[PDB]
């Protein structure tokens, strides 16, 4: 019937991503995102859950890969702090939890070469300049 | 004293509580050896007048 590892469609809220050249997709540590369970709950107040207004695809500024490029990094939720109603909900509440679908995009041509390592690191503490 | 809990004045979610008051029981509060005095004694030379 035609279906494939390489051809995917993702839809969240008012946003859809298509790809004709994927290498399957990864679910970190085998765990899909979930809301906080009552047995593991800690703040007692009724939570705010924005659903489609915040759980949707925000596209960040495009960077450029060149022969000089040593590498790029981002932190979550920080990269999304100014993104629509997600950022607003984040800055109005003391506490927040969130999972993410990260989709990195980089096409080229059958005559280009190169390989990007895309790593999702829990608690990615970086070293300082001093 | 007014016996209120959070759900009486705010909208609350369901939380399954696991905390306990075990360490604040009267036994637990006092279950420790406390210093109540320091006694001084000696054993001098046979000669010393004191």
């Amino acid at each position: 019937c035609g279906y494939s590892d390489r051809v995917l469609q993702l839809t969240l809220g008012n946003s859809t991503i298509t790809t004709q050249e994927a290498a399957n997709s990864v679910v970190a540590y085998g765990r899909w995102p979930e809301y906080l369970r009552d047995s593991e709950a800690n703040p007692v107040d009724q939570p705010t859950e924005p659903d489609v207004a915040a759980c949707r695809f925000y596209t960040l500024d495009t960077v450029s890969w060149t022969k000089e490029s040593r590498g790029w990094w981002w932190k979550l939720p920080d990269a999304l702090r100014d993104m629509g109603l997600f950022g607003q909900n984040m800055y109005y509440h003391y506490l927040g939890r969130s999972g993410y679908t990260v989709h990195v995009q980089c096409n080229a041509s059958k005559f280009h070469q190169g390989a990007l390592g895309v790593f999702a690191v829990p608690e990615m503490c970086l070293a300082g300049d001093s | 004293t007014n016996p209120l809990v959070p759900s009486d004045t705010v909208q609350t979610r369901h939380v399954v509580q696991h905390r306990s008051r075990s360490e604040s029981s009267i036994e637990s509060f006092f279950a420790r050896g406390a210093c109540v005095t320091i006694m001084t004694v000696d054993n001098p030379a046979s000669t010393t007048n004191k």
